[PDB]
């Protein structure tokens, strides 16, 4: 036997609220980045070449 | 160039044909009885609508 | 509404009118300074 | 006690109205509008103060100023469109609030009801002046025609409309006044809100059943802090959905046109919150008759306590009022519609019967229905 | 004064509750919702929906007329005559 | 002269109760009243049985409301069983106070 | 009291929640405004800040903004020694001041296009269906020369010269300049110009939509757990005796 | 006793006169300005426009 | 008294891990 | 209690911090600065709201605006100078307030 | 704070906004001040409790 | 000045008329402005 993923997570990070909070701070960080990355990608995909990011070429450095 | 073709097409559909008959009688009724207060504008206002609904959807795929 | 109305109450109303009556006069005086009616000024 | 943080500071005890307070168990989702109500008051304020961090209150500039907030200033666009849209929400929320009070008889709390009413009307003033700050064609005219609608009063009116405006028209003088009162109302209103809360804390929150819950009471902290946070979450959702996807949708007015005093949008009308008020004025031929009836629209609220006829403060058990409650709401929707309508036959005749329906529903129908239901229950 | 020890007086009632960590927060939600949602909506619909329905008719008719009377520029009185 | 109309009303009354939430809830009609100063005193006048009953009923009721659950069809308050138990108590309280006013008036 | 015709929900790249602005359209459109439209209508809140918005480089728009200050330059603003260079300058006012503007167009006053798509009720649809909508006056109707008949003007008559006509201008790439094709590009530059924040907002909205949805789901679950105990609890009355 | 009441009354009257003036001053500034009110009632123009139009 | 009456079953409400009477609460509790 | 206006409304009770409250007997004139401090805040406020009824917040105008408040507006001159002078008072008063609790140990609180 | 490199418009509107809203925030603090001070009453010249003479 | 300087309203009107005839609103931007007005402020020595 081993602790369910949650039980593992629990005893390592959620017993102590100091840890818990630390987690959340960390998480908030990591999460913001992934979300953005993913969620920006997703949104740019839906407008391929519609956005200046796609279109800079034409008049850039000759 | 683009706009002008699509418009025509749109008025070639059975519902555009059908409601243009009101325009045709309008115009003649009014022109012949010219003193009347009858507005031919009002009659045109139905045609235009149906022409334009159509125009929009098609007209768009042709521009840049 | 109905409960408030009473045969007994009249003395209070009479008393109130004077105090109320006196109070009413003050407003006219108070309003008048702000209002500045030429006619009021003439009075 | 020792080191019970809460009652140690006396101040921090006063905050235990949030955490420790008796809150009924049963409680529709409707009550989250109180809290959200505050939410909106705080959001407008933070937003307002930043916009009023880059806004100018002159004829010349005001339009420009707003225009500049939405263009050159960093994240000024959302702040402004968040502020505009918010106020919609603020009102959408307000009218849920009063619905609930109407329906479950929360208005029994007369003193709380009377503050509410003041609240409602104060915000109403706020919203009317803010919309004029940007000084655009809709704003410009809307102020004239509302303000002037005050000149109906026979003896004074006329003089008085001219004092409010600071002159004969609505030039700079008026424009800076609204800027100042818009700014200071919300602060005054917060005091009111808290005063409102004060009174309500003395008898706690009514329920859908309509009976005391003292026999069922729950921790506000444990339960109602998450509910409220959740409420937010949906509230914000709506505010950003609006603000991000359809910024102008709910802001009927398309008049982004700098106000030209000879020019007129033949279709002059207040916003959605004030749409009902404009409609009420229209059904009466006479000016003065329309102003009285406009005031009575809103001011009729404070009567309802006295109108209450049933033995069940809860409409929940009285079908018939649940039907006329809904109708009033749908009559209210009907009236809002008229507001954006040409003032012509079709709409006139409709509005007029809706304005009678509204006052019947409130003054005469409901009260009778109350009685009836009481008599069918043998009460 | 004090809001928790002073609310009311309650004799002879037992309550039994469980801890969050022992239970599930989503109790056959689809199954309860459908039947509960269904059962209250159907007890609401009759009391709520009517007046809205009404407004819709009035909206519909009310706009038709307008467009007519105004688009029917000849509506009031005919042309020929 | 009420034989047919009142008869319809009697039938209507059952429907009204059925229409009313309290019957559906299972709580008594008397219990539902807006707790004001007269109800309050009546309330206080209740025997332990009557009165503890009204506490459980409302307990069970606000519990349901909190969970948006309706009671089973088998366990509902039937109109034919209109315990107007507050009515007796509530009447007097009013009766006393109406008098009080009469004595106060004259 | 004349019926007003209303604009189609014309197929736009951006009609949709996530859809965004097509800069090439913007670009094109721009020129349209600048050649077709700068003559009588102004755009005051628009600076020469297309750069990233319009994919015109900084050098590109600097240059584009330089010639506009060389010909129309700050001599019309009040800068006596002004010539080419500057980028803070706003699009050049067709005329010194409004009153003039009405004289040039005989009583009428060319509306600032800055906000026109947003400004006119009915959005870019109306703007497109106005420009592209020009039909023959209706039997028995009279028209003062200025009063051209347009199927979509409130009062059923507008003081507008040939807004746009085929081959009015020419675009760099080679986009077929049809009356309509140009209108599709002109509107778009207006919509982008009218609501600069909105273009950014749609992208933000997508991010906001996902976060709000995720947050809402957790809260319902988080909310349920805290309130679970009251809901879970069943209280049974116990007889006194 | 009358003297005491009279003394209190006298103080109030002095305050009221000041209060009326002070209150009036605050109200007066808000109601109108001689900026605006300079242009009010003062208007003339003629003979510069067509024998036909409307300005 | 209290001893006479059995508490109402929470098996439906109770989580599957903690559902079994035989199963130890402590093992389930860390996971729960 | 019945008809004791004060405690009837809960709100009105809250206001009996002015009327019924225990106040020390002996008490220098210095204390009057607390109250006065609050009169000053109210004064400033009403004044401000009337000034900000005719002020503008731009480089170009501001100066003018104030200048217009003191010339063409009716009784705006005193309102503005009352405003300016007020704030001096507001401070003079504040520094009496602090001196009194620096002296008498009020800062013990 | 300045909303730029100097003190131009930017800064002057900001001050107007903050000046207007600080005194309204201040009023709540004053009332919070009075709140606390109502829990122990006002000190005196003598420095001694006056509960014996109130 | 009227009351402030004892110049009548006719007196200052006149006094203010000639100043608008010579320095007039042509320095302010009122192309066709001449004698008459009283809301005009003292004439700026120079354009700017
Ligand atoms: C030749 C000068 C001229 C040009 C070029 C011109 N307009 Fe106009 N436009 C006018 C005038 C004059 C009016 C006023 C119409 C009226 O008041 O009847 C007008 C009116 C409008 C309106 C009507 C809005 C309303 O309801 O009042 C729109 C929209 C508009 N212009 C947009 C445009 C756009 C977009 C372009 C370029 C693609 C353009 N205009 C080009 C002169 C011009
Ligand atoms: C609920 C109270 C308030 C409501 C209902 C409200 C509503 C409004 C509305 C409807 C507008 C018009 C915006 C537009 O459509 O362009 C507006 C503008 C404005 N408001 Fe608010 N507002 C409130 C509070 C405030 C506060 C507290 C401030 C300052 C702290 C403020 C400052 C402004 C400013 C400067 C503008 C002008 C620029 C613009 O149009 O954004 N408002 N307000
Ligand atoms: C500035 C606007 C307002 C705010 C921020 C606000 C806020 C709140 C909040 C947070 C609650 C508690 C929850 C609830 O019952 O929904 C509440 C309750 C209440 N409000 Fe408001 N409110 C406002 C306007 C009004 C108005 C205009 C009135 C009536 C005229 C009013 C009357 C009431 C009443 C009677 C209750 C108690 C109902 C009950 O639970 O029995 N409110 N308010
Ligand atoms: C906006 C400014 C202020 C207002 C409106 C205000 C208001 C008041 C009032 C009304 C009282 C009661 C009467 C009195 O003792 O004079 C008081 C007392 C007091 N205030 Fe202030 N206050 C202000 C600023 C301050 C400052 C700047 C301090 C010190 C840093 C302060 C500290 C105190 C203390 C310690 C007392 C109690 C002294 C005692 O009575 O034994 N206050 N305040």
């Amino acid at each position: 036997v081993a602790p369910t993923l949650t039980a593992r997570l629990y005893s390592l990070l959620f017993r102590r609220t100091s840890t818990f909070a630390l987690t959340i701070v960390v998480g908030a960080l990591f999460f913001e980045r992934a979300f953005d990355q993913g969620a920006d990608a997703i949104y740019e995909h839906i407008n391929e070449g519609k956005l200046w990011k796609h279109i800079k070429h034409k008049y850039e450095n000759k | 160039d683009p706009l002008t073709t699509v418009r025509e097409q749109c008025e070639q559909l059975e519902k555009c044909v059908k409601a243009r008959e009101r325009l045709e009688l309008c115009d003649e009724r009014v022109s012949s009885r010219s003193q009347t207060e009858e507005d031919c504008t009002e009659e045109l206002l139905d045609f235009l609508h149906a022409r334009d609904h159509c125009v929009a959807h098609k007209l768009f795929n042709s521009l840049k | 509404l109905t409960r408030f109305l009473g045969p007994r109450y009249r003395q209070l109303a009479r008393n109130w009118v004077p105090t109320a009556s006196l109070w009413g006069a003050v407003g006219a005086v108070g309003l008048v300074w702000a209002t500045d009616w030429r006619l009021i000024l003439d009075w | 006690m020792t080191n019970i943080r809460k009652s140690h500071p006396l101040m921090k005890i006063v905050n235990n109205a949030f955490i420790d307070l008796p809150a009924p168990s049963n409680i529709s989702s409707w009550w989250n509008f109180g809290s959200l109500l505050g939410i909106c008051l705080i959001l407008q304020i933070l937003t307002g103060l930043f916009l009023a961090m880059h806004y100018t209150s002159d004829t010349t500039t005001a339009f420009s100023s707003v225009t500049h907030i939405c263009r050159d200033v960093n994240y000024g666009w959302i702040i402004r469109y968040m502020h505009a849209n918010g106020a919609s929400m603020f009102f959408i929320c307000l009218y849920m609030h009063v619905g609930r009070g109407l329906y479950y008889g929360s208005y029994t709390f007369l003193e709380t009801w009377n503050i509410g009413v003041i609240l409602l009307l104060t915000v109403m003033a706020t919203a009317f002046m803010g919309y004029v700050l940007p000084w655009g064609q809709m704003s410009f005219w809307g102020a004239t025609v509302i303000t002037n609608l005050l000149s109906a009063i026979p003896y004074i009116g006329t003089n008085l409309v001219e004092w409010i405006w600071g002159g004969f028209s609505v030039d700079k003088a008026t424009l800076t006044r609204f800027f100042a009162f818009h700014f200071i109302l919300p602060f005054i209103i917060m005091a009111i809100a808290m005063v409102h809360l004060l009174f309500l804390h003395e008898t706690g929150s009514n329920n859908p059943t309509g009976i005391s819950s003292d026999v069922d009471k729950i921790p506000f902290h444990p339960y109602y802090t998450i509910k409220d946070i959740l409420g937010a979450l949906l509230l914000i959702l709506a505010l950003m959905l609006l603000v991000l996807f359809a910024p102008d949708l709910l802001g009927d007015p398309d008049n982004y046109t700098p106000a030209n005093p000879l020019n007129t949008p033949p279709h002059i009308k207040p916003e959605w919150y004030f749409l009902f008020a404009y409609a009420i004025l229209r059904s009466i031929p006479n000016k003065l008759g329309g102003v009285l009836a406009l005031a009575f629209s809103i001011l009729i609220l404070a009567l309802i306590p006295l109108l209450h006829t049933s033995k069940q403060r809860s409409m929940m058990f009285r079908p018939l009022s649940q039907c006329l409650f809904w109708a009033l709401v749908a009559d209210l929707l009907t009236l809002t519609w008229i507001g954006g309508q040409p003032v012509e036959h079709p709409y006139i005749t409709i509005g007029q019967l809706a304005s009678v329906l509204y006052f019947l529903l409130i003054l005469v129908l409901m009260p009778t229905a109350g009685t009836i239901e009481n008599k069918l229950l043998k009460w | 004064g004090r809001q928790f020890g002073h609310l009311t007086r309650v004799r002879h009632v037992i309550t039994y509750s469980l801890s969050p960590f022992e239970q599930r927060a989503f109790p056959h939600y689809f199954s309860k919702g459908i039947p509960n949602v269904l059962r209250r909506t159907r007890a609401c619909i009759l009391r709520v929906a009517p007046p809205f329905v009404a407004f819709y008719l009035v909206y519909t008719w009310g706009t038709q007329e307008f467009e007519k009377s105004k688009r029917k520029n000849p509506a009031a009185y005919e042309n020929d005559r | 002269a009420v034989s047919a109309s009142s008869r319809w009303l009697e039938g209507i009354r059952k429907w009204y109760y059925n229409a009313a939430g309290f019957n559906k809830l299972g709580l008594m009609r008397d219990d539902t009243i807006h707790e004001n100063d007269d109800v309050k005193e009546a309330i206080r006048r209740l025997p332990e049985n009557l009165y503890d009953d009204r506490v459980f009923r409302i307990k069970r009721a606000l519990d349901l409301s909190m969970r948006q659950q309706i009671l089973p069809k088998e366990q509902w308050t039937k109109y034919e069983e209109d315990k107007s138990y507050l009515e007796p108590y509530l009447k007097e309280v009013i009766r006393e106070r109406k008098e009080r006013e009469e004595w106060a008036k004259k | 009291s004349d019926l007003e015709l209303h604009p189609p929900s014309y197929p736009w790249s951006h009609r949709g929640l996530l859809s965004s602005l097509d800069h090439t359209s913007i670009r094109r459109g721009f020129q349209v405004y600048k050649q077709v439209c700068s003559s009588c209508h102004s755009m005051d809140y628009v600076a020469y800040r297309h750069l990233v918005g319009v994919c015109y480089t900084e050098d590109e728009a600097k240059a584009l903004a330089e010639e506009v200050e060389v010909q129309d330059g700050p001599n019309e603003d009040g800068e006596m020694f002004m010539r080419p260079g500057k980028l803070s300058d706003y699009f050049p006012k067709p005329y010194p001041n409004p009153e003039a503007a009405r004289a040039a167009n005989n009583g009428a006053l060319p509306p600032d296009l800055s906000y026109i798509v947003r400004a006119r009720h009915g959005g870019e649809d109306y703007v497109f269906s106005l420009l592209t909508g020009y039909c023959e006056p209706p039997t028995g109707v009279s028209l003062r020369e200025g009063l051209y008949f347009n199927p979509y003007f409130p009062g059923q008559a507008i003081g507008m010269a040939p807004p746009i006509y085929n081959e009015v201008l020419e675009f760099d790439d080679g986009t077929p300049a049809t009356m309509s094709q140009v209108a599709k590009d002109v509107c778009t530059f207006l919509r982008w110009a009218a609501e600069p924040e909105h273009d950014h907002r749609k992208r933000m909205g997508l991010k906001m939509l996902l976060m709000m949805g995720l947050l809402l789901p957790l809260v319902y679950a988080m909310k349920r757990h805290k309130w679970s105990v009251l809901k879970s609890r069943k209280l049974a009355y116990r007889p006194p005796k | 006793k009358g003297f005491s009441y009279l003394v209190t009354a006298t103080t109030t009257v002095g305050v009221a006169y000041a209060a009326k003036n002070v209150v009036s001053q605050f109200v007066s500034s808000m109601s109108a300005s001689a900026d605006v009110l300079a242009m009010s009632k003062i208007e003339i123009k003629l003979s510069d426009i067509p024998e036909g139009k409307n300005m | 008294s209290h001893t006479d009456i059995k508490v109402p079953d929470f098996s439906d409400y109770r989580r599957p891990e903690v559902l079994d009477s035989t199963k130890s609460s402590k093992e389930s509790s860390e996971a729960r």
